[PDB]
This record gives C-alpha cells, structure tokens and sequence, in this order.
C-alpha cells in the first residue's frame, strides 16, 4: 500500500507537471491571438471613425 | 415667417429664409406636401446664407424643391393635464386612438431647461416591486430613476411590462408610457392589456416606434417626458414614467449626425452623446414641487456594456437591473445579474440589517461559484474542498430561487405568474444559506414564488 | 423640369441635369427603358440609381419624369411564377396578366390596426412549433452559419401550407441562380409552387435590385394581407441585402460608419419587417409572416448586423455546426432561440404539452455540461427524462409533421411513456408509435385537428400504453 | 471689437470679424450668454458657447471683452456650491470676493518645488499603510463603475476636519441629484465647511464640464500660493475628457483614437501638473491632486486611462471581483503604486508597512494552497492564517476614517502575533474594541504617535495589547 502509494503520487507529480507545462504553452497562443485582436480592432476603429470624417470634407 | 426647399438629403431638410427672418433652433416648421399633408420639420444648424437645416417628424418622400415652409415661431407643442389621460399620441401630440379631439387647457413645447440643485433631492424610500431578485439585491426606490439595462432579447420589455403589472396597478397616482424605436405590435399588446385591466384611465401613453424616421424616434420621449413633468409641477400628484427604449433617442440621434454635418465620435455615435443624453435625463427627476418615478429600458448593444450608449446612461441611474443573456441561455428569467445590478439604498439604514446581511451573503456565495466555475471545468468536481462542495450546491439553488415567473409572460413560462413579498423573499434566501434546505432538489428552487413553493414542488420530483 | 440629361454616370450611378421640380424618391425612366430612382434632391444635381443594365447609359443619355414612386405587380398571376424585384418573369412561361399594383414603399400598420398575434403558422418541424412557435404575422428570423438548414427550414415550412390558404412568398437576393433554380425545382417536386411567389435578385444583377428585393416581396405579400387573407415571406438573406445597400451608399458616397455600413442600416430593416403584421379584425384579419435570414460569420451573432435583425424580430432560430455535426438536426440552439409571441401562436393542446418545455431543455443543456465534471437520484433523473426528449425534437429534412401527431409524441416524451425505452430506439419508437395512431386511434388525433384542445388524458394514456405491448426495444 | 454670427449649432458658432480677438478669449453675445475663442480661422472665430444658444443665430452680434476666464476664488467659496464659471448654484447668495485668478495658469517650474514629504492622510487602512499619498501628489483613483471611487475621495475630505486642509470636490458630467447626495453626505459628517464643491452636471453646455477640473483647480491654488495646503477631486476626468472631443470634433479638429484629438493628453498633463508641493522660497503651500478614471470593463490600457496613469505620481486600482467578495475598500495592492512612497508617511507606519506589505504579497501568492486544508507545511500554514487576518484589518466601513495613530497600532497587532490566538471572524471586532480601550486607558502611547510621529516603547505597547486580550472575549 505504502510503494503504490507513492507511485501514485509520483504519478500525480508528472501528469500535473505535464499539465502545468501544456497550460504555459496555451496561454502563450491565447495572448498571442488577444494581442492580435486587440491590434485589429484598434486599427479597425480608428480607420472607420478616420474614414467617417474624410466623407465631409 | 416663409421660406424654401433648397436640399432633400434623407431625414435631413435644408430651407432657405428670408433675411432677418430665421427660425430659431429648435422651431417646428410645417412643409405641405404635394400629395396632401403637412411634414413637421425641427430646426437644428443655422447653415448661414439664411439656410436652415432641419431634421424632419416623419417621412421626407415625395418632398420637391422650392415648396413653401412656414415657420410657427416656437418649438414642438403638445398637449398637457388630464385630457391626455386614457389616450395615445404620436410625437407631435396629436392623438392616433381614432377616439376625437384633445380638448387641453394648454399646449406646452417638448424642449425645456432641466431643473435647478436647489429643487433636487435623494430618493431614501424602498419601492416592492415584487419581483425577489430586484427586491433583495438591487431594490428600486420611490422617486427615484430605474434603469432596465440588458442585450437583445434578454427580458427588458417583459420586466417592465411585469413591473407595470405589479407596481402601476394600485397606485394612486398617474401615469406615463413612452414608446421610444421599439415594436408596434408591443405597443398595441400593451394597450389592450391596460384597456383590459383599467389602468389605461390613469396613463397618457405616446409612441414613435422604429416603423418611424430618425427625428421621430429622436423626440417622442421629450413629448411623453412633458406630459409627465406637468403632472409633477402642476398637479399634486405622484407619476410613474415608463420608457421602452430610451436608447433609441440616442441611436436616433446617431442617424441624423452625419446629415446634420457633424464629425464622428467614437463606436459610431455622435460626437454629442453625453450633452444630448444628459439635457433629455436630468428633466426626467422627482423635484421638491413633485415625484416622478422613472423606469427606463436600455438596449445593450451586442451585449457590450462598454458601449458609450450604455455606458453613459449609467451615470443618470438610481438603481440598475443589468440583464445577461448567460443567464437566460440557462433558463434564469427573469435573467438579472446578481452582482452587477446595483442600487443606491441597499444599506442597513434603509432595508435593515437583515435585509442587507443577506443580500451579501448571496453576493458572496454567488462571487466564489463564478470563481470556481473555470477551475471545476477542466480539473473536475471532486477535487474541490468540502467547503467549496458546499458552496456549489448553495449556489446553484440560490440561483435558480431567484428565477421567477411573471404574470405578463405566462405565454413564455407555461405556468401562473407569481408576486413575491419582501419579507418572504429575504425570509427564503436566508433559509438557504443557514442550510435549511440543503436536501432538495435543483429544480425545486427554478421556477418559484415564496420558499414554501420550493418544498412542495421537490415532493414532485 | 420637362427632360432631364446625364451628366456622369458609373458603377449603375447616373447623375442628372435638368429635372428641377423631381420628388423624393421619384420613379425616372432613361431613354432606352431602363429604369431608375432619384435619391437625393441637391440643389445642382439630382443623384439616380439605375435600377436595370447600365450598358447603354452614357452621358448625354436623356431621363424623364413619371410622376410616381416605383411600383410592382401583385395577386394571383404572380402565382407559381419566377420574378424579378421589378416584377418581370425569369422562368419564360409568358408576361405577367394583372390589373392591380402595389409601390415598393408602403407605411407600416399602425398600434390601433393591429390585433396580437394568436393563430398559428405551422412549420411541421417539431422544435419549431413546441419551443419556438410562429404565429401568423409574426417576424422570425432564422439566423446561423453557412450549411446550417437555414434555407431547410423556410422550404419545408412552405411546403407545409399545402392546403392551408397562406401564400408563400420566397424572395432570393444575392443567391447564385442555379441554386434558386433548384429551390424552384424542389416546390415544384413537393407540389409547393402553386402557391408560391419566387422573387430572385442573384448575385450578376445590381446591387439596387438586391436592395429592393425584399421590398418588392414585401409588397406582394401585403396585398393578400390587407384582402383578409394570410401570407407568408422569406428573405433569404438580409446579408446580402444589407451588403448590396452599403455598395449602394458607399457610390453615391454618403458618410459611411460600422464596418463600412450608412447610419440607417438599421432603419432599412427595421421598416421592412414593421411592414410585416397581424392587422385587426376591423382591417380584415388579415396577416403577414416574415422569415427574414442573417449568415453569421463563425457563430458570432453579437456582430453588428445580426444583432439589429435580432432586436427588430418576434425572436430568432438560432443553428449551429456543433450541434449539426453531432446529430442534433434541426440544428437549434435552444438557449439563444427565442419565440417572442410563445403560447399565444401554438393551439392550446401544443401550449398545454410543451408549454414550459424549452425553459425545461435549457436548464437540461446545462446541467448536461455540469454533470461531465455519480449523480443524485433527481438529477440523474431530469438528464435521462432530456436526453429522450432531445431525440424525439430531431427530424429528417422534408418530412413534416402534423401538429395533431407532434401534441402525441411530446405528450408521450414529457409525461414518462419512453423511461422504460433506451435512448437509441426514441426515433423508432416515435414512428411506430404514430404509426399506431393514425391507424387505430385516429378519433384521439380527429379531437386535436378539429377542437385545438388535447382529447381524455384518461383515454390518451390508455392508448399509448396499448400500444407499448407491442414494442420490441433493440438492447 | 464687434462681430457677426455666420452660423450656429451645437452649442458652438462661428463668428465673422473679431478680427484682433485671442485665442481663448471670453466673448459675449448679444443677449448676455458668454463664449470662449477656441478656433482662429483664416475667415471665421471658431467660438464654444458657455450657456444656451437657442437664442443665438445668424446675424447676431458678439463683443470681445479682451480678457481670458477667471474665476472667483477665496475664504467665500468654502462651503458653496459652485458651476465652472463661479456662479453659485445652492441658493444661498452672491460670493463676495476682491480675490480672483485664471483658468489657465501656469504650472510651478522645477526650480519652484521641494520633494513631497509631507504626509496628507485619507484615513483608509489599505491606502495609508502601502499607497501612501503625500501633500503635492497627484495619485489616479481608477477602476469600473460601482467600485467605490468616490467614496474614498468623500472619506479623505471627511478625514481633513480639524487639520487644515481646504479640499474642492470636482464632478464633472454627473447627475444632479447625485452631487447634491454627495453635499449632504459632507454636511452631515461635518466636512462641507472646509469644502468647495464645483459641478458641472451632465445637462450643462460640453465647454463647462471642459472647463470644470480647470477651475477647481484656480480655487485650489489660490490657498497653495497663500502658503496653505489644499486638496482637488476630479470626479471624474473620463467625462471631462468626453466633453472636450464633444468641442474638437464640432470644430472640426481631426480624430485619432477613439475620435480624440491631438492634444487630449496636453489638456490633462496641463492640468495635473499645476498640483504640487512649493519650496521653502516660495512659501511652502501645496495642492494635492486626486484625478478619477472610470474604465470599462477592467480596461486600464484604453486611450484616457493611459494617459492619465502615466501623468499621475501613483495609481490606487479598484476592482468588481474584491467589492464583490467584501473586501471593501477593494484596492488591488499588487498592481497599485505610489511612486512617492515612505517619504509620504511618518515613521510609525513606515516601519509597521513594511512586515504588511511583504505578508499580503505571500498570501495572495500562495492562495492556490488555500483550499488545501491541513495538507501543507507549517511554514506556509501560519502565512496563510497571518495573510487572511490582516486581509479583516485593511476592510474598513463607509465613512469611518481612522485617525494614523490608530492605523499604526491596528497594524503593529496584526503584524507581530497578537490577532493569532482570536478567530478570523473576529478579527473586525477585535479592532473597535482594542481601539476603543487605547483610547480610554492608554492614551500616553497613542499621543507619543500624535506628537513625536513614531513608535513607543514597543515592550510597554505590547503589554498594553496583552492586557485587553485578556479582557476580550471570543466567539
Ligand atoms: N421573465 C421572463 N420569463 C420567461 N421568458 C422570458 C422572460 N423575459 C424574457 N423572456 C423570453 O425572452 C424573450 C425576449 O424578451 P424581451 O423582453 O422582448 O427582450 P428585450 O430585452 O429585447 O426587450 C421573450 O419573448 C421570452 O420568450
Ligand atoms: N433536418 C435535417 N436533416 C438532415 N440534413 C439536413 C437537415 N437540414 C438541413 N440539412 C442539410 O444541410 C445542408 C445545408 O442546408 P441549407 O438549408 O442549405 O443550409 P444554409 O441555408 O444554412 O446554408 C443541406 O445539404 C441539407 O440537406
Ligand atoms: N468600504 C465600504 N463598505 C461598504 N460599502 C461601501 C464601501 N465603499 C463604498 N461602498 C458602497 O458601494 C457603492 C460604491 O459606489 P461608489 O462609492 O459611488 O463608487 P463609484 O464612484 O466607483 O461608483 C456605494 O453605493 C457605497 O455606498
Ligand atoms: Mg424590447
Ligand atoms: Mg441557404
Ligand atoms: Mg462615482
């Protein structure tokens, strides 16, 4: 009982380890996607509001 | 005073005058039409080389250039008192019930100052509305402004339908609707359903639905806010104002902000959002001379409360239901967010401490769900706490207990509608965190009026 | 004033000199024929959108007035026919024989013409009529991604009117014209097209006529309306309209402001769907129903010109490719799909059987996605009982039901006649049962057709439980 | 001298002739309402109009006055409610005053300061002990709507009865009622007295709210070059800012982000810079600033919050998830900062701030373990029992300042061990009545904090703590 259970907190460590690393990597690709939207939509509202007043003159 | 058509650009009229001879901004304008008619037209910009130019009260099509306009010398009248009462207007005061003439004392403009700091007050007194979520956790107070905030068919029409239900019904005082760009079919529902139960005796309603140009849906709330502001002033007594959908004055305002020669702001809207907006609210308030009860539904544009309509609407607000659709994508009606609506007497002064201790302690439970909700999600149920276990499940029914159904949308639910005291309803909540009724089922608690309901619906299941 | 001249023209935008005394919005004719209609009255010059070819159009080319606003052809002639938004047959099956007219702008009915919304519509699509029901003169709007079953739903809705006395009306903008080809084909292989109206604006054709499109099937619509009959109207899409309308505005360069779109995107629709209404029984009776189609660009319905389409309309139906990929078909998203006339369009046997059941598929939904992360005995309870109920709502395309057999099958789900049946033999179940009933119990049915009321629930459940006796589950 | 109106609209009119007239001159119009020269063009004055203008037209005469806007100032605005222009708004009188001084006004130069050393105390627990804000500062209180932003400001102006300190609250497009709430809310805890209120509601002209920050400001001053010390509210500047693209747009000044023009920035530096701490030549006085933001949705990296963070010596975040929970006031001490620091404290908190700023550091860092109960190390189970007891200390009531000789020993307890033995929940009540028996009993030790500004005999405090735990009962 005693080795399986430190088998399966050995287990535990690794998996979760894993885990940790797997959860380092996508937030990697979700900021970089965040940062890609934030640019776009900044730009996107500034040419509109750019584009709305070049209309009147 | 006469002028000319020079230009037709859609809502938008520009008219030569005579020199010397210029209507003042603001000034109602009446054009014949060459089918038979007469288009009223509001001055807006002074263009100079005496051209004014005019947002026009209904539609501009069959228009020609050179017709006549005649300048009336003063803004948009409409009529005031008790005359206006049981009947139903269009944005220029004239009534569409196809019951008569409008015999008024008087006829007052639709423009007009907001009032002074020496005649306004705090609103310290609790309305019961009879809805549990808003009673608890965001309760509305009498005299003061109410704010329905909620996206596209989230529940803000039904709410206020169900508040004129439960509060409008035995009131003493009158009354106001205004349809302000919303659905026609609502406002002839509502007008039968206020036919049918008598309140119609006690409520002058006017409507400039979204059928209707920009400069209708842009004014239509000044004409019912006036109507309104004459019962507050003039007569001694107590009004209620009800506007479906006061964003629509703003979005209308953005149709014509281009035509009238204006750069714009940002997300769209008019470089003029908050001054507009502000000289319309601060004339909707209760003043020493009367009390003027304001409920006011406000579209959120794609669910967004960062949008500049919404957001600036909130600082004209007393207390403020915010409606989510996450909520109502569950089932949750009505779909009131329970953190984010807020009031200005939910404190111990006004509701009590017990009223307010539960209140929070709602909030807090309801905060640490939301809190573990993405963490359950991936690293699963049982991992949590014994504690947090506990929480999850209070949560959960505390959620479902304040749904509730309405009597004006039985047609929706499928079941009567349910009026909920406040006593009850704190009674009920605080039951739930002692952990009284921890052996019940979810489903139990969906659905219900008083706690008592909750226990006999679980012997069902 | 007499006649006028084109001084420039492109892109179908011709600008004329010499028409002084021109209404607003006033219908022109060009030299050759064609078609046109003046926008704006400048002072100088008068801005005009050529509603035809523009090939032989050139500056100099002559322009008169007619002293109307544009108009179409209406009533039983256009039945069964292939048009145009002018009002001209595509299908080569002769001219269009008709005394009566109606304009493209028309005001809407007023808050004393109408009457609430309290007759069905009946779709035959069992998700549909149970959770999110139309009633006639209600607006739906059926909105979701590209290969979603949106088109699906407003073909197998007409097909369903036969017999019923509503003229449908399907009105095709920015469509590929093959496709509307094959639309047409598929009425006439269902015997739908003799009541039908086929309004068409493909993609090769201008953007004023995309734009007038749904206008124009509007109009043809009304007229059956206001006689006191009822009809139905399918734009398919508002999309494509509204993309049309902002090309259309970005040529005669008015101010343009969200994703390129004019200030009054939202008026355009929003006074195209007023027009559709349930009128009085002091007008008539008569009524208009609207299906009005948004294509959402990766499920993203918070996007600018859905959410106006979304907070015009009665309500929308909402499809999505997860739930279609998975088997859900219809592919209804019952948590953002919405009826805003409910209970008042069903038949009181359909609004007393599934009256409370899309709050109860909502809740079901996510406590399905809560219980992935050994449930109680009530809980496990509500997912069993949801999970049947789910089968029973999915439905092959082209096969309709009658709301008399679909009042049967939710009254069978709901009430616990298929706990004791395993979850993958509920299609099968279902068919056998009705099966049973049309043929041995049809007096049970007859009560439902005739009465709109639900027979002897005593008498009902006898049936039902008659007929399990000779069920075989496959597990 | 005399000119012309060519056009109205909006609040703002263009005027012909004037032509010697200076750019932000004061000009009145014919019926009596005054403006303000912001645009000098080639063939017009651009001018914004400080009142109503539908009196105004075309062909109306306008009069420089060949002055810029100035503003009342002195011992007759205390207690007043002002608008932007000095006119009083409360109904109690004229302000009789020979002192007056500009809007615009320049700032002190590098060579006119001294380091702020001072300390100016809010009587807020959480900002007193690790966001110190010093007499000179300029610190952002920013955060959403519903936070509790205000509520500091009103609870720092309370804090200054009796310490000679002139505080000038500042709304800018607020609701009328709500600001007179807000005097009442001074008026009863006998604050009002000492304080100028400046309001520019949201009904009033764009060029007041504009102007509004501005002339608080010229108040605040008046007292700082006197050789006072004085305190101004900006509340909020988001809606100054609003209000003054409203104007740039309208004049036709071109867009940038979010449609603000080029010199949005410049109006709020201009205008937080003013605020300072004098030198000794200069007569020593100060003009503490504390400028609001209302971000959206938690949105600190829009355009105006970025601005104002970057101007300002220090940021106090708030936050909806900590208001939420309870912890109130709801500073986010992680990403708060003050850039000016210890030297803004008296020695007794300097020394107790540094154990609770390292403790709440460890605690919000090592909450992960929290739900983790009796698993971990006993390294990491007394922090977590020290960081959830301190968290009960840095809540604090509405309108209950504490004066910083109760602060400092409310934190030396918490810190050293002695709120260890009593319960968590405890722990508020612990204060007030700990607070209560030093006042009574022991107030030698808190009167050496008052007159010295430091600690005292830490082994004679520390039995004076141990005698009324004995006393204390728990619960
Ligand atoms: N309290 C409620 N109970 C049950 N259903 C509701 C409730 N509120 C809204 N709904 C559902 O959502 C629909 C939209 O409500 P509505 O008030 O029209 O939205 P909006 O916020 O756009 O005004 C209703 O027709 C109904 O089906
Ligand atoms: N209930 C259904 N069962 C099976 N297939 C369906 C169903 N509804 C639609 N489909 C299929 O989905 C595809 C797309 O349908 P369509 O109505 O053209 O979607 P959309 O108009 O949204 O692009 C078609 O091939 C059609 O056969
Ligand atoms: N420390 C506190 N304890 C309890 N309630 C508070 C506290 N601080 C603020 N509040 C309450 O919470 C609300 C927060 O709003 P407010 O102070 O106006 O902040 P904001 O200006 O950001 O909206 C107020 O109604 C106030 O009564
Ligand atoms: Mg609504
Ligand atoms: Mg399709
Ligand atoms: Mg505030």
């Amino acid at each position: 009982l005693l080795d399986a259970k430190a088998s399966e907190f050995g287990a535990r460590m690794t998996a979760m380890g894993n885990a940790t690393d797997n959860a380092t990597e996508m937030l990697e690709t979700l900021t970089l996607q965040f940062n890609r939207a934030r640019q776009a939509a900044i730009t996107q509202e500034i040419a509109e509001i750019v584009a709305g007043a070049n209309a009147l003159r | 005073n006469k002028g000319r058509i020079i230009q037709v650009m859609g809502p938008v009229v520009d008219i030569q005058f005579e020199s010397g001879q210029l209507p003042d901004i603001y000034n109602a304008i009446t054009i014949e039409r060459p089918q038979g008619g007469t288009l009223t037209v509001e001055a807006a910009v002074h263009l100079g080389d005496n051209v004014v130019r005019c947002v026009a009260m209904a539609s501009t099509d069959g228009l020609v250039r050179g017709l006549e306009a005649v300048d009336t010398g003063a803004p948009i009248s409409v009529p005031v008192g008790k005359a206006t009462l049981g009947r139903v207007f269009n944005v220029l005061g004239e009534p569409i019930d196809e019951q008569g003439e409008v015999n008024a004392e008087e006829r007052h403009p639709i423009h007009r100052p907001a009032p002074e700091f020496e005649e306004l007050s705090t609103a310290d007194e609790i309305l019961e509305t009879g809805i549990k979520v808003i009673d608890l956790l965001a309760p509305y107070a009498k005299g003061g402004k109410i704010g329905l905030f909620g996206g596209a068919g989230v529940g803000k029409t039904v709410l206020i339908q169900e508040l004129i239900n439960n509060v409008a019904q035995e009131h003493g005082g009158l009354s106001v609707f205004a349809g302000v760009g919303e659905r026609t079919r609502e406002g002839n529902d509502l007008y039968h359903e206020m036919k049918d139960s008598g309140v119609i005796s006690k409520t002058s309603m006017v409507f400039g639905q979204m059928n209707e140009p920009p400069g209708a849906r842009l004014r239509v709330a000044l004409t019912g806010l006036t109507m309104a502001e004459y019962f507050r002033d003039r007569e001694g007594q107590d009004v209620l104002l009800f506007i479906d959908n006061i964003f629509r004055f703003t979005q209308a305002g953005s149709e014509v902000s281009a035509l009238l020669g204006r750069m714009p702001s940002a997300v769209g809207y008019q470089p003029t959002l908050a001054t507009e907006m502000g000289q319309l609210q601060e004339r909707i308030t209760s003043t020493k001379k009367g009390s003027i009860t304001s409920i006011q539904a406000i579209y959120v544009p794609a669910d967004d409360y960062t949008d500049p309509a919404p957001a600036t609407t909130f600082a004209h607000l007393d207390a403020t239901t915010n409606l989510e659709r996450k909520l109502a994508e569950m089932g949750i009606y009505p779909a009131v967010d329970p953190l984010a609506s807020t009031s200005r007497i939910l404190s111990p002064a006004v509701v009590g401490e017990e009223h307010y201790r539960v209140a929070r302690g709602v909030q807090q439970v309801l905060q640490r769900y939301n809190d573990l909700q993405d963490i359950i999600a991936i690293l699963g149920m049982d991992e949590l706490s014994d504690e947090d276990k506990l929480i999850v499940a209070r949560a959960r029914k505390i959620q479902r207990f304040l749904s509730q159904p309405f009597h004006v949308a039985e047609q929706f639910t499928g079941m009567p509608g349910k009026y909920v005291p406040v006593k009850e309803t704190v009674r009920g909540f605080k039951e739930i965190l002692e952990g009284k009724h921890d052996n019940l089922p979810e489903e139990a608690f969906y659905m219900v009026g008083t706690i008592d309901e909750a226990v006999e619906k679980a012997k069902k299941l | 004033v007499e006649v006028g001249t084109v001084i420039q023209v492109g892109d179908g935008i011709a600008r004329v000199h010499g028409l002084e005394k021109v209404m607003a919005g006033e219908l022109l004719e060009f030299e050759n024929g064609v078609m046109g209609m003046a926008q704006n009255l400048e002072e100088d010059n008068v801005g005009v959108v050529i509603l035809g070819p523009y090939t032989e159009i050139r500056e100099g080319t002559q322009v008169k007035r007619t002293g109307r606003i544009m108009e179409v052809p209406v009533g039983e002639a256009l039945l069964g026919r292939v048009v145009n938004p002018l009002g001209q047959p595509l299908d080569g099956r002769g001219p269009i024989e008709t005394a009566e007219y109606r304009p493209i702008e028309s005001p809407a009915p007023g808050v004393m013409d109408r009457k609430s919304v309290h007759e069905p519509l009946q779709t035959g699509i069992k998700a549909i009529d149970s959770m999110i029901p139309i009633g006639r003169g209600q607006r739906e709007l059926i909105i979701g991604d590209r290969q979603t079953g949106k088109t699906t739903i407003a073909i197998d809705t007409i097909i369903n009117q036969k017999g019923q006395d509503v003229i449908c009306i399907y009105v095709a903008i920015g469509q590929k014209q093959s496709t509307v080809a094959g639309v047409v084909e598929t009425l006439r292989q269902h015997d739908a097209l003799d009541y039908t109206i086929v309004v068409t604006a493909s993609a090769s054709e201008p953007a004023p006529l995309l734009y007038l499109a749904p206008y124009a099937g509007c109009a043809m619509g009304e007229y059956f309306m206001y006689k006191g009959k009822h009809a139905l109207v399918v734009y398919d899409d508002l999309s494509k309209q509204a993309a049309a309308y902002r090309e259309l505005s970005l040529l005669l360069r008015r101010p343009p402001g969200r994703e390129a779109y004019p200030g009054d995107v939202f008026y355009l629709h929003s006074r195209l769907l007023e027009r559709a209404a349930k009128l009085s029984d002091e007008k008539g009776g008569g009524s208009l129903t609207a299906l009005p189609f948004i294509e959402t660009q990766a499920g993203d319905v918070s996007a600018y010109i859905p959410t106006n389409v979304i907070s015009i309309t009665d309500g929308q139906i909402f499809l999505e490719s997860d739930l279609f990929y998975s088997g859900v078909r219809p592919a209804v998203n019952v948590g953002i799909s919405v009826s805003r006339v409910g209970g008042a369009a069903q038949i009181k046997a359909m609004k007393k059987v599934a009256g409370t059941l899309r709050l109860d598929l909502a809740q079901y939904r996510e406590l399905q996605a809560f219980a992935q992360f050994d449930l109680d005995k009530a809980t496990q309870a509500k997912l069993n009982r949801g999970e049947r109920t789910v089968e029973i709502l999915k439905q092959d395309e082209h096969k309709p039901m009658p709301v008399e057999e679909q009042v049967i099958s939710i009254y069978a789900v709901t009430n616990g006649f298929m706990d004791d049946i395993p979850v993958e033999d509920v299609r099968r179940f279902e068919e056998e049962l009705l099966s049973f009933m049309r043929a041995n119990k049809d007096s049970l049915l007859d009560h439902i057709r005739q009465t709109g009321e639900l027979p002897d629930t005593k008498e009902l459940d006898a049936a039902i439980e008659e007929f399990k006796k000779g069920f075989t589950p496959s597990a």
